[PDB]
């Protein structure tokens, strides 16, 4: 296999601004050696900062294709996988692939998990009266009380899965 | 009950008839199972299954192998390397191995 | 010579020996794998438990419920009327 | 008629009606005052326990940390030469 | 008791000399607490006092004034000019001032008389 | 009498590194969570509190009255009071960036010496290098750390006081 390749970039250049602001974002953060370049691991984190979770089979693919040796290494001898780095470059091209790629779902699901902490199944009025005590911001109670309501087809008291995700994708 | 017949000397000398024939045999009265008892007891003593568990331990950490089973064929073919800290059986066993197969392959 | 059979069948191809070490090998490897498992859960634990990565959780997490709310609040007071 | 001149004492520039109405104020705008400052320290209290504004402080804080940390353990390095 | 000088009745009259005099004489033998009560007494059942506090609440809440003098010249002059318009303002009502007139006048009744020309 | 209401100068703000820029974007885009674009003024003063500025009332109340604008939902006719007034990215962004340019570079270092030595004894110790490290996630050798104070501790207390933390960090 060929190895130590730089990764395209058309899948990070067609990305917002913000976007990119959050990439570069998570890199810095988990970028404590300031060296511009992660280890495996904070690479994984980095990639886990964005919220993706992938299996070790996937990271290691990507850690051998575009993989770069560090500079202490002597380029007389042959360099494992995992003691290769990541420039900005490779995290920038590859978590926008990851993006791109990642299905718009994904996000909405977290978000509900995040949303019903307590794996009710469903989002209720108290859920969402938490979470507003999170944001800050503090909204009437006929508001969420409207926000669920409205998308209760069951009269169940709260929002499951499903009508989550439709309400959150729909138009 | 067993004629050798110039025994197929050369070590890689392919022959299933009479590797089928005399194993078949031997099941009955199933000498396999002492064979292997004896070795792994013998097998631990020279500090061999460390060896060998490290490797893979290392194989599992980098993340190279994923499954068991592709764990276990890639530790298969690294031992097989025995012609190549090596991986390869210490000599005792299969000087043992040669003893009590030969012992319980007298028998017939 | 009885020795010269047995080294052949022993050592050979197919030989006694390959199936053993093969048999060993597949159940110590088993016996270190789950092992590695058990490593890992553990490893992955303790690795969760660092600080930046609890940032980019907590970071995370807000910036998503902030987005959704807001988006779903948006939603219910457009249906509102 | 006296009034007229009490009218004059009063309502005049320099007036009891002036004087206490400044001494009053005084008093009450002080009293506001302390008060004032008591739920500036309490709402104040209560404004920075909140997430965004821990988050904020949270990412500052290993930035800074991080940051200066490294920039001095490098000093430090360089010295033992 | 003392011999007035004919009352320089104008309100906005100039002569401030009688007007220290008078109050020389009046607080020996002090009757300003007097008007002092009676003032707080009539004042506080307007409802003006929390009027004036919370406007000065406001002007520190909107950090607009930062110190207790500031807040003073600033309460004092907003009290002057809607004192000044009103012939929720923060104008001293006119009963209160009613109410200085009588116990200032029975206070200036026992202390003085105004001669005749 | 006061003008009010003008736009704030990005002369200031021009001049900044891309790491600034992107502090403060994140910081507006943090305390924004109404994602309308505007801050409200505690939201502002949140955000400079966020760059490490512990403005006083008066100063921000000055930026406040200069260069607050109206909303959008405010009727046009009528006066809005001054804290009724928004910020914008863009006055946040000039504002931030006058703050920064003209802050002193000792301000920051102070502030990060109370942070490693959160005990307020006046002085950082191998302990708190060592924290200090447990919270930044990597592990450096203890010869290093022991270095890091050693080499800078001039008095033989165990430890590095202010000044010299501020003589060391701003060492050419």
């Amino acid at each position: 296999q060929i190895q130590y390749t730089i990764p395209p970039r058309e899948d990070y250049n067609k990305l917002s601004d913000e976007q990119k602001t959050r990439i570069s974002e998570a890199f810095e953060l988990f970028d404590s050696n300031k060296d511009g370049l992660l280890s495996y691991e904070e690479f994984r984190f980095v990639l886990r900062a964005l919220g993706f979770d992938l299996p070790k089979q996937q990271t290691y693919d990507m850690l051998v294709r575009h993989g770069q040796r560090p500079a202490n290494w002597p380029h007389d001898q042959e360099c494992p996988p995992v003691y290769r780095q990541f420039n900005l470059a490779t995290a920038q091209a590859l978590a926008g692939t990851l993006i791109r790629q990642r299905d718009p779902r994904d996000e909405l699901r977290r978000a509900f998990r995040l949303f019903d902490v307590d794996g009710k199944g469903m989002i209720t009025e108290d859920d969402l009266r938490k979470v507003c005590q999170q944001v800050g911001n503090n909204i009437p109670d006929a508001d969420i009380q409207a926000m669920i309501e409205e998308f209760d087809s069951n009269g169940k008291g709260g929002v499951d899965e499903d009508e989550f995700l439709r309400l959150m994708m729909s138009k | 009950p067993a004629a050798a017949a110039n025994y197929t000397p050369a070590t890689l000398d392919q022959d299933l008839r009479s590797q089928i024939n005399s194993l078949l045999i031997k099941e009955g009265h199933v000498a396999k199972i002492q064979e292997h008892l004896l070795h792994h007891l013998h097998a631990h003593p020279s500090n061999w299954p460390t060896v060998v568990q490290n490797h893979a331990l290392s194989l599992l950490r980098s993340g190279e192998v994923t499954s068991f089973p592709a764990l276990l064929r890639r530790v298969v073919e690294d031992v097989r390397q025995d012609t190549a800290p090596s991986l390869a059986v210490p000599q005792s066993v299969v000087e043992e191995a040669l003893k009590v197969t030969r012992e319980c392959l007298d028998q017939l | 010579l009885m020795a010269d059979f047995t080294k052949w069948f022993v050592t050979g191809d197919g030989g006694i020996m390959e199936e053993f070490t093969e048999e060993t090998l597949r159940h110590l490897l088993w016996d270190v794998w789950q092992r590695h498992q058990r490593e890992e859960a553990e490893r992955k634990r303790k690795a969760e438990e660092e600080e930046s990565w609890r940032l980019a959780r907590e970071h995370l997490t807000h910036r998503l419920q902030v987005k959704y709310f807001y988006r779903w609040r948006e939603k219910a007071r457009a249906l509102a009327t």
